[PDB]
């Protein structure tokens, strides 16, 4: 694209053909910089852009072991357990003191477990004050199980995938997802000499982390996004980031805003007769919507990616109930072994 | 005769408990389908949130002159909409967003939108990307000896992060604001209140059984089945012979601080309206 | 062992080959071996209970190894099936391809083997209650 | 707003209402013991005391899981007294193991009556400490 | 220290899966843990049967068939094309209406070719 | 900010004070426009929006 050599002081690329007479205009994605403005003449920017974030497009996000607890928040499930013992002690205190019993603390933990799991019971309280404990814990059970099922039916109806990263502030606040730029270039140079608050945090990460977060080619960086299952976020320019998002496959995604502001300009040699009418031509194409219409055509209207049928529940979704079941079978066989030894 | 009443009550609760769960699953699904606005194509399709620009300026003339598909659709909606979606002042358009409960969107420049987002009250937010791309520049009188060193100064301040440092200073560092899909405790909080209230009520009854068990006819039931039958003749006898059964209103709203004017307010009965 | 797509007759093993599910089935490998061990312990302690009936506890303890084996099938068969569906899900969804996983007669033989050693577990405990009452 | 910590304070107003009833019934039974009586005040007290530990033993495991370390801390001095009366000074009994085995030794009467007003002074302060941090966590 | 033989245990666990169980109840602690974790098993499975069936019947009710050209222009999952020549292909090429310019943009850049050569070929592809 | 009255063909505001000599420079939120670039010289954009 053009760079002045540190030794021979000779411009190469498209800047070198405008300084040295081999060209008359450079209608190209040529970044308006300081060291190029001193030797050639840019127009007003026909495209504004910056550094953006490319992550892998999120997926169904495979379950854990305790994924079945998720229709209710973990604050509710702790309130269910402590209200379970909370109504078992009050069943004990009411049925022992001022009796009508059969409701000791081991039968009060079994009435309340039979009441919550909607399995009925074998005994029911016979006093008034024991039937208010049993009668309100029945109504509590009826709301929680009906809201476990209804919030589960909402989740399976509407698939709603969320991305873990929505800003570059969020990449700075984590070490799970490893982010890296290209090995050289303007994005590599941007985070080195930045001083804001956050791009200094993001640079101390990238210069030290093992393995090397810096890829050598942009095609290597896109492949490292697609082949790291959501653990690699590649920092690159927002024009390639919006185009690779529209190629095949649909595996990548642009998140957040831009990190800096720069532009692409149409360049002329310094002193050319084209420098004024091309400058007035870009501002005609901006205000007539031509540059927007050409951007929709080559990024979106020629984009290969464009822009149901609820599947059966796999065993992976509900596998952790089978683990607790067999783990509760083996825990019940231990207690009989201690029951046989103690008696 | 006892198993028919036990049988039709079992069929009652099978319909009601299946109606509680199915209407709750219809609420939680529709509340999960709700997609907020994050583009201009989301405003062009959803014609239930009104949107407008200022009555003059570059923003209204942008949609008037536009030949892009999603922007021609937005100008077609705004030019023919009752009442007028075009405000006269920027402070008027921010006012209409804050008093329309989410039913009004305002189309303004990106730098006032990020500024009013950071000022009290923190009611508004910026959604989506920019619709066009323009810029602010430092201008010189077309024949000055100063326009070229200023041109090289802006490109030096941009590459030293000074234009990004000064933007964070005045939009965010001098700002006034800040900067799970599962069912929360706040939704089912009242079934824990009745649970705790039902346990404390039942320990209160355990006292006044224990005080009643330790301490220890036709005359009471003759007295009690008379005063409840008179007041049964009373409270129904007043009710069917009065006209305060159905308070009914058929007013209309205004989009001006929700100004309310009734037109068909009423109180009805079985024989008077 | 491959067939019909790059039809190499070489049966590769699981350690000298490198698909992520082939590492995911390594997680469900020890449980059909803990199952096979407990059936062997439950069987050799069942014939001792047939040739020395003077101590009856040989039959009931062998009944437990019949049943602790079957619980190691169920955790093993849940782990085997759940590791399949997790890697069927973590793939690039493309509508121009298809995928197809099936089970074979080796998966079925480990499934029927659950039924027969829980049946051997019940019949060993009923055998202990015939000996102890005599 | 209602939260998990604010429920752990609602659940302990209701149970400390029983803990004060364990102590109002504890001061009357020794007051009726001095007026008269041994083998009945053996059994009627001995049933009461193990419910008093595990309800307070619930609170030690309830505010531990609620991350209320000051409230767990103020229940620590009543907790480690309660382990001493069961692990080291059990009043042997050969049964439910509390103030039954010997009664009128006339030195344990002075110790129980100091304990009977020390429990009520702790529980009536615990009732208003739990009622404050209920209303504190609900408003905050 | 029965009522819990293997044929009364196959009936307690069958009455507990269907959530219908009136019978004997376990009395030992070692018998009430197995009765307790099986009750928590069936509470998750029966709530997963109903919620996945309510997710099927809702998504099968959301399905809107094509009844306009604006339904084809939005839903880019059913492919659509015209004949390779004639007045129908030249209609979308020349059109300046919004929904028809969108349909020509999809058809001119689509892999493979959506344009059939014969009317009997296009009915065959449907 | 600056606009040409179509009758008088005159500039009012900050573009008026640069064309008609009253100002030497305008550091301001001034939009780079076609009708303004013809009469004054903008720098590169210091703020994109
Ligand atoms: C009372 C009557 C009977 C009740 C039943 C109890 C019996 C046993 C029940 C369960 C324990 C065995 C099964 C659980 C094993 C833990 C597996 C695990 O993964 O553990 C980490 C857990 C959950 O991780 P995840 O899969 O959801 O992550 C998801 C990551 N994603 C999304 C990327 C995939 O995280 C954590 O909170 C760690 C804490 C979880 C506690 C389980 C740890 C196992 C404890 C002891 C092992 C042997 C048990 C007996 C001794
Ligand atoms: C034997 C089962 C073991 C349970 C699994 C262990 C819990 C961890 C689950 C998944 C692993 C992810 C861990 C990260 C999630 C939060 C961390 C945590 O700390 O994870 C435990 C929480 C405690 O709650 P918290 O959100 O307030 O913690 C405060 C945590 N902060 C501030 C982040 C909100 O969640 C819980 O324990 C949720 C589980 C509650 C226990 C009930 C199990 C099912 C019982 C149902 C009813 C039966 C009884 C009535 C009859
Ligand atoms: C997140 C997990 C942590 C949960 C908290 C764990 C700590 C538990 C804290 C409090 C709850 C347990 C005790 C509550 C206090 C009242 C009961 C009590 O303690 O008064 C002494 C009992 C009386 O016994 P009784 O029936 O013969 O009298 C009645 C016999 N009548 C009526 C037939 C004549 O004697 C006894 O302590 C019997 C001992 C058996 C019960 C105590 C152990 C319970 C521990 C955990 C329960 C977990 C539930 C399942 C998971
Ligand atoms: C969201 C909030 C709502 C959802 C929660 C649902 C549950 C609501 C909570 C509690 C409701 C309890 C259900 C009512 C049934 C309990 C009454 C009962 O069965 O208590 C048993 C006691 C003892 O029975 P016994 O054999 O010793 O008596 C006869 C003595 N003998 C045989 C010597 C002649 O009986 C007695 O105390 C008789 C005196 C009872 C007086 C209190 C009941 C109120 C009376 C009429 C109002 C209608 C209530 C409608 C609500
Ligand atoms: C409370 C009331 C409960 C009562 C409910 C009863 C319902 C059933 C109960 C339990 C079922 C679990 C046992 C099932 C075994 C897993 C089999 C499996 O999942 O893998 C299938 C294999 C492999 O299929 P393939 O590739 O060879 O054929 C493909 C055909 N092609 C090429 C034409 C496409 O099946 C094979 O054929 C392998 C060779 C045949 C041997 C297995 C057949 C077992 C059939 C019956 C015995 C099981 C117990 C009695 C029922
Ligand atoms: C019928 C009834 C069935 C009974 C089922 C019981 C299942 C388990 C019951 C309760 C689990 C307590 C959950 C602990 C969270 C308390 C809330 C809190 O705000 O505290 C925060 C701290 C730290 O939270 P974390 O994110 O590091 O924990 C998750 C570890 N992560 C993310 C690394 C995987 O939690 C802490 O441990 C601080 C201390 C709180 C609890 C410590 C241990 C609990 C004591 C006894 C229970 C034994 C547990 C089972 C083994
Ligand atoms: C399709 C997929 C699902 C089904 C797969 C089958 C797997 C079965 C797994 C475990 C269950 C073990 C089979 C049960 C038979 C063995 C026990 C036996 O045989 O002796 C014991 C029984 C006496 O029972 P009880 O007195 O304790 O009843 C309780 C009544 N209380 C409590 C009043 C004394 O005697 C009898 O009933 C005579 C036996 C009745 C004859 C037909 C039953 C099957 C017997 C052998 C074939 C094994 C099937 C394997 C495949
Ligand atoms: C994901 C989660 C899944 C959720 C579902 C699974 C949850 C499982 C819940 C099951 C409900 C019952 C749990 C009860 C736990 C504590 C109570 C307890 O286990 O009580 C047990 C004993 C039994 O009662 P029993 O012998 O009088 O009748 C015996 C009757 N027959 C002779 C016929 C055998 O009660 C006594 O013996 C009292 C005297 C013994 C001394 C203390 C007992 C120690 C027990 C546990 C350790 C406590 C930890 C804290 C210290
Ligand atoms: C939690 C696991 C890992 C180990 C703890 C389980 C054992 C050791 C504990 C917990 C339950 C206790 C029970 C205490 C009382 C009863 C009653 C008695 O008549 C026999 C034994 C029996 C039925 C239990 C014996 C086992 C017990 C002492
Ligand atoms: C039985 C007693 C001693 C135990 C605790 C009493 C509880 C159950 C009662 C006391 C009065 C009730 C309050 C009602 C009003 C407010 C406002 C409500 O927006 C939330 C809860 C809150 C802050 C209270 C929650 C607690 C409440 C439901
Ligand atoms: C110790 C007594 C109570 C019996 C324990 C039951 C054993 C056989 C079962 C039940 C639950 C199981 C665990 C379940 C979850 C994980 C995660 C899974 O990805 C692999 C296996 C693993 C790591 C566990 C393997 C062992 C397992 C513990
Ligand atoms: N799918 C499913 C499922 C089946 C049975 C029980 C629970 C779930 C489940 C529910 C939820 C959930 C979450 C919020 C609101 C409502 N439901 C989530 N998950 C889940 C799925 C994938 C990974 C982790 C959890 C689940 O696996
Ligand atoms: O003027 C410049 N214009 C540039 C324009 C682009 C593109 F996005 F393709 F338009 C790119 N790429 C970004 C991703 O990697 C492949 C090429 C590099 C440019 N560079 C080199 P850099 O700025 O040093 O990185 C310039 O110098
Ligand atoms: O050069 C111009 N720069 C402008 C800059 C801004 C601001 F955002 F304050 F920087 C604004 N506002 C928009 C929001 O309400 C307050 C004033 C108007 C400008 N206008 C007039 P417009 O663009 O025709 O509306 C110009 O002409
Ligand atoms: O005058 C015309 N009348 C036409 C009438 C018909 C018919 F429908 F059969 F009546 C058809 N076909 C459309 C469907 O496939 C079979 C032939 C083509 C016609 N064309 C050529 P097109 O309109 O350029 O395609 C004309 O020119
Ligand atoms: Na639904």
């Amino acid at each position: 694209y053009g760079a002045r050599d540190a030794d021979t002081k000779i411009w190469n690329g498209m800047v070198g053909e405008l300084v040295y007479g081999k060209a008359d205009i450079a209608i190209a994605p040529l970044t308006i910089t300081l060291v190029r403005e001193e030797v050639i003449d840019f127009s007003k920017p026909f495209m504004s852009l910056g550094i953006s974030i490319m992550i892998k497009k999120p997926q169904k996000s495979k379950p854990g072991v305790f994924s079945f607890l998720d229709p209710l928040a973990y604050e509710i499930w702790m309130c269910i357990v402590f209200a379970y013992i909370g109504v078992s002690v009050v069943l004990f205190l009411v049925s022992r003191f001022s009796p009508y019993n059969e409701f000791g603390i081991f039968n009060s933990l079994w009435f309340s477990l039979g009441a919550f799991m909607q399995q009925g019971c074998d005994i029911s309280p016979r006093s008034l004050s024991g039937r208010i404990v049993g009668g309100v814990w029945w109504f509590f059970t009826l709301i929680i199980i009906s809201s476990y099922t209804a919030n589960l039916a909402a989740f399976l109806t509407v698939e709603r995938m969320v991305s873990p990263i929505e800003s570059a502030e969020d990449l700075s606040k984590q070490t799970e997802i490893a982010y890296g730029t290209l090995d050289s270039g303007s994005t590599k140079e941007f985070f080195r000499r930045s001083k804001i608050a956050v791009f200094d945090k993001m640079w101390t990460y990238m210069r030290s982390a093992e393995p090397s977060v810096f890829v050598r080619t942009t095609a290597e960086g896109v492949a490292r996004v697609r082949k790291s299952k959501g653990k690699y976020a590649y920092l690159l320019e927002s024009t390639m980031n919006e185009y690779i998002e529209q190629r095949k496959p649909c595996d990548t995604m642009k998140v957040g805003g831009n990190l800096d502001s720069k532009g692409y300009g149409i360049a002329t040699p310094k002193g050319s007769s084209l420098g004024t009418p091309v400058n007035l031509a870009v501002l005609k194409l901006s205000e007539q919507g031509v540059l927007d219409k050409l951007k929709n055509k080559w990024w979106y209207d020629k984009g290969e990616c464009g822009a149901e049928k609820t599947s059966a529940l796999s065993l992976s979704n509900v596998a952790g109930v089978f683990y607790i079941l067999v783990g509760g079978l083996g825990l019940a066989m231990l207690v009989a072994l201690i029951e046989f030894c103690y008696k | 005769s006892g198993r028919i009443v036990g049988g039709v009550w079992w069929f009652f609760t099978l319909i009601i408990i299946s109606s509680y769960t199915a209407n709750l699953a219809a609420f939680l699904t529709v509340e999960r389908m709700v997609s907020p606005i994050e583009s201009a194509e989301d405003l062009s399709k959803q014609t239930e949130i009104a949107y407008g620009t200022l009555d003059s300026g570059s923003t209204k003339e942008f949609f008037r002159r536009s030949k892009i598909a999603v922007f021609d659709k937005m100008w077609t909606y705004m030019r023919s909409a009752e009442p007028s979606v075009f405000v006269r002042t920027t402070a008027e358009g921010v006012a209409r967003v804050r008093k329309s409960k989410g039913k009004y969107a305002y189309l303004l420049e990106s730098t006032m939108n990020e500024y009013i987002e950071q000022r009290k009250p923190c009611d508004t937010m910026k959604v989506g990307g920019n619709l066009d791309s323009k810029g602010y520049g430092i201008a010189t009188p077309k024949g000055s000896s100063l326009g070229t060193p200023v041109n090289l100064a802006v490109l030096k301040l941009s590459e030293q992060g000074v234009l990004d440092k000064l933007k964070n200073k005045w939009w965010y560092d001098k700002g006034e604001c800040g900067a799970t899909s599962a069912l929360s405790l706040s939704n089912v909080a009242g079934v824990f209140y009745i649970l705790v209230g039902g346990l404390g009520l039942a320990m209160l009854v355990a006292l006044i059984e224990f005080c009643y068990k330790s301490r220890a006819g036709r005359k009471a039931l003759t007295l009690l089945s008379s005063v409840f039958a008179v007041c049964g003749l009373g409270l129904l006898g007043i009710a069917v012979s009065t006209d305060y059964w159905l308070y009914l209103e058929e007013g209309i709203i205004l989009p001006q601080n929700q100004s309310t004017e009734v037109k068909m307010s009423l109180h009805s009965g079985l024989w008077r309206v | 062992c491959f067939l019909a797509g790059e039809e190499r007759g070489r049966c590769f093993t699981i350690e000298y080959v490198m698909v992520n599910v082939l590492k995911m089935i390594r997680s469900a490998t020890p449980f059909p071996l803990v199952s096979l061990f407990f059936m062997f312990i439950g069987f050799i302690l069942s014939n001792i209970g047939h040739i020395r009936p003077h101590r009856t506890i040989l039959a009931f303890v062998s009944g437990i190894f019949f049943i602790l084996s079957g619980l190691s099938l169920v955790v093993g068969l849940v782990l085997y099936i759940s590791s399949i569906n997790d890697e069927m899900l973590n793939r690039t969804k493309d509508a121009e391809t298809y995928f197809n996983y099936k089970y074979g007669w080796s998966f079925a033989f480990a499934a029927i083997s659950f039924l027969l050693t829980e049946s051997a577990g019940v019949m060993s405990v009923y055998l202990f209650m015939k000996r102890y009452t005599a | 707003a209602f939260t998990f910590a604010a429920f752990c304070y609602m659940l302990t107003l209701v149970l400390c209402a029983s803990l004060i009833f364990f102590v109002i019934w504890h001061i009357i039974a020794f007051d009726e013991l001095r007026t008269d009586n041994i083998e009945r005040i053996c059994c009627l007290l001995r049933k009461l005391v193990v419910p008093e530990y595990s309800i307070h033993g619930l609170f030690c495991l309830m505010f531990l899981c609620a991350a209320e370390w000051v409230t767990l801390g103020l229940n620590i001095p009543l907790l480690f007294y309660h382990l001493w009366r069961y692990f080291h000074r059990p009043a042997d009994g050969s049964e439910v193991m509390y103030d039954a085995v010997s009664i009128m030794n006339a030195d344990i009467l002075n110790y129980c009556q100091k304990e009977s007003w020390c429990k009520l002074a702790f529980y009536l302060l615990s009732f208003f400490y739990y009622l404050y941090s209920m209303v504190y966590t609900l408003v905050s």
